[PDB]
């Protein structure tokens, strides 16, 4: 893949720390001032990327400038779609768990993401629509994550958010008034 | 080519003082020359590159066409001495799409060109030693709209009198230059 | 409607264009007087004929086009012929110079004066035209005095006409023939001005039909006469399609899209498979198969290339004649099948058939053969950029001696042009073997 | 070595190479 | 352009059988014939049509 | 293994065509150590 | 569906040719033209003649031969005849130099320049073809301009084609008559060229046809005009199984498989037992016991071997024209009951028999009786080894004393070669001596 070589060449100054076993990381240079355009999706690319060392980077970082960055994303969004559904169909069970939870933290993040992402559900769901029901150690439960998603998307995504979604699954259910 | 090394710093790719500094460099001579020679002003050898026509000898990198160059750092610096004769060079790269793309900076262009696969740039200047300055990202973004990645080959005409080609990431001040960087006559 | 405008410049571009004019009469019927036999075609002109002859009410077709040239010898020689009365008069434009084979002079010292009257001829064969798909341009690459002025009079066509696409003919020169030592001078100067606002141009050289005629029309003495027909012969079956119809209609922008895969290459290759004398059709056979195994036949392509050493990018066929879908497809489905040939690995499917019943017309007094199936072949490919190397190593020496430069320099031109032109050319070649490599 | 092959003397060798002499009167007749 | 249809088993209009002053119908439509022009009655007398 | 002419003239003829020119049909067609030579 | 190719070869292998397809539009009721009457008889070539005629839409039969020489005379001159316009032009295939009746000559010197020709001509006809069952060649062992040439076709369609059958006729090496002297070098070349690519190839002797021509058809001055109308009615009995119908049907599979018992020894002789003089045929009888006698008559056969000198292997009988299998099959086991006759012990039954309707057919202008009841008998034995054994030694003896040996290394070969074709005749020879051993 692409951002693979694109950082084995080097351009992200991003530092680290490690123990025995468990998880930890640093940076050297700070984002906000750097860039959310230029390179958010590049990065992204990370997360449809999976080998060592390089998602324990896509992994943390995809949070990281999620929880310092809130307003801006506004423009980058179609940019963010692709590697999204690359990875979707991708087709494995653990990349796709780790997209499910950060995917999650996308949507909770900040404001204006559903209304702006209306045009921006025909592509992502139905792959979604149809993993549905293949299926807390460690947050494991494929269908559990799913239902996660849903409900937490509808209720932030607006109106006829549920009804779209409905007609993607017809398993699916209101969080609303049920 | 040598891709493993660092981008950082500062790139002289060919510079004169080099006991035998044509390696990657692929010559192409024909009713010309290639000659080593000092000048008056540095009373330094420098690098001689005339021919009849212009082009017939080129000078090029790399020396393996199968080969690229690898290169990030989107600013070029050319050390030249004007010769009142008629010099061009051009530079192929890689871009955002994955589609190759040339840049021909010639001497004599009358007006300004823009081709699909390649754009053209005149050059006019002083006489004397003087600098090349040019920036990759900048004239990719200007025309293409693209965003420039790698670089992947050079070649350079005749008509010219050399010391240095070197690459830099950004426009780099006069003061952090080495004291044979710091051009002195 | 289905209407276009024929422009013939260079006193060897005229003869072509005359025969063509002739076998354009041929296949209407129209009489060299002017008027039909007793039987009707003649009213506000509106059929077969209003694309190519405006016969308004008047009884006359009016030929929807211009011959212009600078030695006035063959255009009145072409006042004094059969067709006189046919041709428009001033239609026939004469200049009373030759431009001594100078491209420049061609282009700044006299074309000045002539090019008014020329485009305001055009424009009052526009308000004439309804939809005006186009012009045919007929020229050559070594103009000998007319490559200059229809270097200026094309790209001022592009400047003021941008909305409608441009076929030209061009003869090649002939690789290792020349005429005068002068050709690759023009030659490159009217590459470097066409390439840009050209749209699609074939190239035909005459070594080739030469020995085709010795091959298998065996006629060791050929003409110009036995040439101009055959190429009229060519234009007139691609016409066909604008004509007549069959099965399916095709056109020349579909030509352009279809054929040229970027910009700046467009330059396909020719080939008319059925050539043969009228005892060897007598009595022996021809079908789809064979002349389809004829067209990708070596010896039956008009430009000097090897496609074992080039590789293939496109191709269209059009089929003037009584046949049937199936084995057409059948065999190109063979072709597809075969190996040797080698297809990029860009487009699986690379063919454009057209497909048109009208017999191919024959002429009185001639060498060919009473056809009832033929096909005409268009190709593109990446075996020409050879001929663009012999023609820089045989440039590039002597421009190194400057010889003759006195004439272009006295006259009032400088080296840039050259130079440009160089790297144009070398800038062609190296594009060609870069969009060959995969 | 490949041993030669015995030629066949199926009459032959004995009648046709004796027979095609002895049908034979030239030398004479033209004359000495 | 094509052939036509005389009569329902598919028979096919002949020259042999035209001639001035005859009257046909051709998938509906019907026409009358007035006369003809020149190469057109001198084949046809060679023929011999009356 | 030849099917037809197309292969045929397509395999074997040694006749640049490009480089040679003023020649004849029976040079025109000339194969290669499938021959002889 | 069914047909086959032929490929004729030699100056003097030609005029056969010539009488063989002189005889076939007769029985096809060809014209010279090419056409037929108005009756209802065109397609692309399909009916009684598809089999060696393919007559595409412009109505005209086309000959399924081609006709090679290195010399031009004889067929410029049958260029000039009556059957020019039948024929398909440059399926005349020209030379421009003779052979002086060397082998090594023509198979090296300018042999590998035709080839290529005559190739493309093969192809051009197997590829319209379908079936396709085989090839009928026509040479000439001591080959004025034969040998060389048709060995080396005769390798390059042994080596291209390996799923058809292949047939040799020719005349053979006179026994006592020495029309040229370097007849054993060419004879003893081409049969050790054969031998192992060979098929089925019969030899004949014009010294017997004489000789019969003398004996029972009342002519004393023959010509070859006479002599080829033979071998064309010849031809035209064992081409009729393909040319119509019968009660039962054999094909050329038929004779490879139920004819030679191994491989090497696969070279029959061949006899058409009804041969008699107009008024002989006026005034006597024949039918089927009597016409069967005069077949297997010692001295009617054409090659100058004793059968009571050996014994019989296998026998192919064809009867053309109206017999039953009542009276074939007695005569037939009046025949086995014969004592004369000797067949080898292998196998009691050695026979093979099939039928046709259609009566022979009589020239104009010819010299054959009005028969009804035509047989061609073939059979394959064991007294050949004297045509064999009557060549070798003279092959020997111009060996011992080595001349003309100049001539051959002059242009160009070493003696080796005819070293190693004395010891292939002699392996030939131990095959047979052998087989005829019990
Ligand atoms: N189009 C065409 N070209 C021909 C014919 N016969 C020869 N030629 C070639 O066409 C070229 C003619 O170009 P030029 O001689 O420059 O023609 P020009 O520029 O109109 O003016 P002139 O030099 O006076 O003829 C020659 O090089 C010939 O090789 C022909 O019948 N038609
Ligand atoms: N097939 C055939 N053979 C003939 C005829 N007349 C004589 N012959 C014998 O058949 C042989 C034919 O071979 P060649 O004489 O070498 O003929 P060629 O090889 O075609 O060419 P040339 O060198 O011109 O003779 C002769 O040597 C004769 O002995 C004939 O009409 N037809």
């Amino acid at each position: 893949t692409t951002f693979r070589k694109c950082y084995e060449r080097g351009d992200f100054p991003i530092a680290l720390e490690h123990d025995s076993k468990g998880n930890k990381i640093a940076w050297k240079v700070e984002i906000e001032k750097l860039d959310y355009h230029h390179y958010l999706p590049l990065f992204f690319d990370g997360l449809s990327e999976m080998t060592f060392p390089y998602e324990f980077f896509a992994r943390r970082g995809i949070h990281d400038m999620l929880e310092h960055g809130g307003n801006k994303i506004l423009p980058v969004i179609p940019q963010l779609i692709i590697p999204i559904k690359n990875a979707l169909n991708l087709r494995n069970r653990q990349i796709i768990c780790v997209t499910l939870k950060v995917l999650q933290h996308l949507v909770v993040s900040s404001e204006m993401v559903g209304e702006a992402l209306l045009p921006y559900y025909r592509q992502i769901l139905p792959i979604l629509n149809i993993f549905k029901n293949m299926n807390q150690q460690k947050r494991e439960n494929i269908g559990d994550l799913i239902q996660e998603t849903l409900e937490a998307f509808e209720r932030y995504g607006g109106e006829d958010a549920f009804i779209n979604i409905k007609y993607m699954v017809p398993t699916y259910e209101s969080c609303l008034l049920n | 080519m040598f891709k493993n090394t660092f981008q950082s710093g500062f790139l002289s790719i060919l510079y004169s003082i080099g006991s035998k500094p044509l390696q990657i460099w692929d010559k192409k001579v024909r009713n010309g020359h290639i000659k080593r020679i000092t000048d008056n002003d540095i009373q330094s050898l420098v690098l001689e590159i005339e021919g009849t026509n212009v082009s017939t000898t080129y000078i090029t990198c790399p020396a393996d066409p199968k080969k690229t160059l690898g290169i990030k750092l989107p600013f070029l610096v050319m050390i030249i001495k004007n010769l009142k004769k008629y010099f061009t060079f051009e530079v192929q790269v890689l871009d955002d799409k994955n589609v190759r793309r040339r840049f021909r900076a010639s001497n004599y262009q009358s007006t300004t060109r823009v081709k699909p696969f390649i754009c053209t740039m005149p050059m006019r200047l002083d006489d004397g030693w003087n600098q090349i300055q040019f920036n990759l990202s900048d004239f990719t973004r200007r025309a293409y709209g693209t965003n420039y990645i790698e670089t992947l080959r050079v070649q350079i005409h005749a008509n010219c009198r050399i010391r240095r080609v070197y690459f830099s990431d950004r426009l780099y001040s006069e003061d952090e230059l080495p004291a044979e960087f710091k051009l002195y006559l | 409607m289905r209407e276009c405008i024929s422009i013939h410049v260079g006193q060897a571009g005229v003869q072509i264009g005359n025969a063509c004019w002739e076998l354009y009469c041929l296949e209407h019927g129209i009489q060299p007087d002017g008027q039909m036999p007793s039987d009707k075609t003649i009213g506000g002109g509106d059929d077969s004929f209003n694309t190519f002859f405006s016969e308004t009410g008047a009884g006359k077709h009016v030929p929807r086009a211009v011959f212009v040239d600078l030695e006035p010898t063959v255009v009145d020689e072409v006042r004094t012929g059969t067709y006189r009365q046919l041709f428009h008069p001033e239609q026939l434009i004469t200049g009373k110079e030759d431009a001594a084979n100078n491209y420049a002079r061609g282009h700044y010292t006299i074309g000045k004066e002539i090019v008014d009257l020329v485009l305001d001829r055009i424009r009052k064969l526009a308000d004439l035209c309804t939809g005006l798909q186009g012009f045919l341009i007929f020229h050559s690459f070594g103009g000998g005095t007319g490559s200059g002025f229809a270097s200026l009079l094309m790209e001022r066509l592009s400047v003021d006409y941008g909305k409608k696409s441009k076929l030209e003919f061009a003869i090649y020169p002939a690789p290792q023939v020349s005429t005068a030592v002068v050709e690759p001078y023009n030659s490159i100067l009217t590459t470097h001005t066409t390439l840009e606002h050209s749209d699609c141009a074939f190239m035909v050289d005459n070594e080739a039909i030469y020995d085709i005629c010795r091959r298998n029309l065996d006629i060791e003495r050929p003409t110009y006469t036995n040439l101009n027909r055959l190429i009229g012969q060519i234009v007139s079956s691609i016409t066909a399609s604008l004509r007549f119809d069959g099965a399916l209609n095709v056109d020349l922008t579909e030509f352009q899209t279809n054929l040229v895969p970027y910009p700046r290459i467009h330059f396909p290759l020719a080939t008319y498979a059925p050539v043969i004398s009228a005892e060897k059709a007598y009595h022996e056979q021809l079908s789809v198969a064979e002349i389809t195994n004829a067209c990708f036949e070596p010896a039956n392509q008009m430009v000097k290339c090897d496609p074992r050493h080039g590789k293939y990018m496109a191709c269209c066929m059009l089929y003037r004649g009584d046949v049937v879908p199936k084995d057409v497809n059948a065999a190109i489905a063979t072709i597809k099948t075969k190996r040797t040939i080698q297809f990029v690995d860009w487009c699986p499917t690379g063919f454009k058939v057209g497909i048109n019943y009208q017999p191919p017309t024959v002429v009185p007094g001639g060498d060919l053969a009473k056809v009832q199936r033929a096909v005409c072949m268009l190709s593109n490919t990446t075996a020409i950029a050879e001929a663009w190397a012999r023609l820089d190593h045989k440039f590039d020496l002597m421009y190194a001696k400057r010889a003759f430069v006195h004439w272009y320099v006295g006259e009032g031109m400088e080296e840039g042009e050259f130079s440009e032109a160089r790297e144009d050319l070398a800038a062609l070649e190296k594009d060609y073997e870069e969009v060959g490599v995969d | 070595e490949p041993p030669q092959h015995p030629r066949y003397t199926s009459l032959f060798r004995a009648t046709i190479k004796n027979d095609m002499k002895k049908f034979k009167t030239a030398m004479k007749t033209m004359g000495p | 352009r094509q052939r036509f249809t005389k009569n329902d088993m598919g028979d096919h209009y002949h020259w042999k059988d035209l001639n001035r002053g005859i009257n046909l119908t051709v998938y509906g439509k019907t026409f009358r014939i007035v006369d003809c022009d020149r190469f057109t009655q001198d084949f046809l007398e060679s023929q011999g049509i009356e | 293994k030849i099917p037809k002419d197309d292969l045929d003239f397509r395999l074997a003829t040694l006749y640049n065509h490009h480089t040679g020119a003023f020649k004849n049909k029976t040079e025109i067609l000339l194969h290669q150590e499938t021959i002889e030579d």
